[PDB]
């Protein structure tokens, strides 16, 4: 670990003037090295972590996401050949995104999940390992493919069953945890029907506990209820 | 629009 | 050079699709790599070098300016002591931009420049070797300032000198010159009215010579004008 | 705004 002589609250320093100057991948390094120091991390340390991969593997589905559209491009009838390099090229960035999602993974397996009990803190992590197994399967092809559909899901639902249980139906960890599972259903396991049930059920559920929230718990919680509508227009 | 994550 | 085995061609091809993907630091590996064939350049060619170096010392100089604030603010009285992490953090992004800098003004000076006879290379490699000594001079605080300037300066105006010679005043590496130079003589090197005398300038001799273009010619050339009459406006 | 270079 070249993060391994710093001291815990100096990258967690340097993790948030990484995140001020916009430099996410600096900002994962450090927050992987403090995750190696091997001490839990508190909801503040959870979120500069999660930003910190999300950006960066978020560049990086972009990035495949273009290379893919025009490799799909150059196999169509009457395309020019062009070469390997399309290919190579996507090839490339494919393999630098699953290696940032074995990362993220192997952080959660060493040792973030079997340390974290309060609900919280697991929900988030399984939330998070669900969603790195499902950029995953989003590049995936092989005889893998589906294992790491069924890693997703099963994070997921881990996830679910917790969230249900231990906390209100407000809560944004839980109802982001619902929009990217539905989102999940929808386009990786080819079930819309349970996407937009999951969405709905989550949205309305919600609405119904409002009435108990101060104004910021609100604002909070309505901010990702109008993610699940949006989500529900697009697909009905 | 695209459909959202978080 | 981890590029050595790929074809020239090969290089070119996937700094354009670099480019499409806005992974811009594979764009300017994949130019390097295409510079140390050690033929010259095309002005296509150029022209992605340019661009996929611009994007990535682009980025870290923004950093590089964050944390320079932060840092400012920090040695401010009445401030809080914090340690020494922005300032290390802002001396990681420092010497990773002067690492930038100093690879392209070896692949100008081994051997771009050298080879350069035309004078739209000759005049575009100037002005990359005259940008890049601006950018270290942006960050440089030690006994070099001064020699670091000055290398700049002379890279300009050995640009300018051939520009004015050989390019008519419409010419768009003519105007985006001058439009470099005339913010080095603004903020770099404390001539403010240097700067606008040089842009003031550019932009009449340039307009006298619209009547003689395409209309395409004429686009090209008034949009680098604007910029020019931007700064005028903002400086006056 | 801030200044233009290219
Ligand atoms: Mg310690
Ligand atoms: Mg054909
Ligand atoms: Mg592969
Ligand atoms: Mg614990
Ligand atoms: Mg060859
Ligand atoms: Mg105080
Ligand atoms: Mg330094
Ligand atoms: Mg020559």
């Amino acid at each position: 670990g070249a993060m391994g002589s710093m001291e815990r609250a100096s990258l967690i320093q340097k993790a948030k003037l990484a995140e001020q100057a916009e430099r996410y991948e600096d900002m994962a390094a450090f927050m992987k090295g403090a995750v190696e120091k091997g001490e839990e991390l508190s909801c503040e340390e959870r979120n500069l972590l999660s930003v910190a991969y999300k950006n960066v593997v978020g560049g990086q589905r972009a990035a495949w996401r273009v290379l893919s559209s025009i490799e799909q491009k150059s196999n169509e009838e009457g395309s020019e050949e062009k070469g390997p390099e399309v290919r190579e090229y996507r090839e490339k960035v494919e393999t630098e995104l699953q290696g940032v999602c074995d990362t993220v993974l192997g952080l959660l397996d060493s040792h973030l999940i079997k340390e974290a009990g309060d609900a919280e803190s697991r929900v988030f992590y399984l939330k998070m390992k669900g969603d790195y197994y499902r950029y995953l399967a989003e590049v995936a092809t092989g005889d893998d493919k589906k294992r790491i559909i069924d890693s997703a899901r099963s994070a997921y639902q881990e996830a679910m069953d917790i969230s249900k249980k231990e906390m209100p139906p407000t809560n944004p960890i839980r109802l982001g945890l619902a929009l990217n599972f539905s989102v999940f259903h929808y386009e990786i396991a080819n079930s819309p029907e349970e996407a937009i049930s999951l969405a709905k059920t989550t949205f309305d559920e919600a609405m119904a506990d409002l009435h108990t929230l101060s104004e910021d718990s609100y604002k909070d919680s309505t901010l990702i209820m109008q993610l699940l509508r949006d989500n529900l227009t697009l697909w009905t | 629009n695209e459909r959202h994550t978080c």
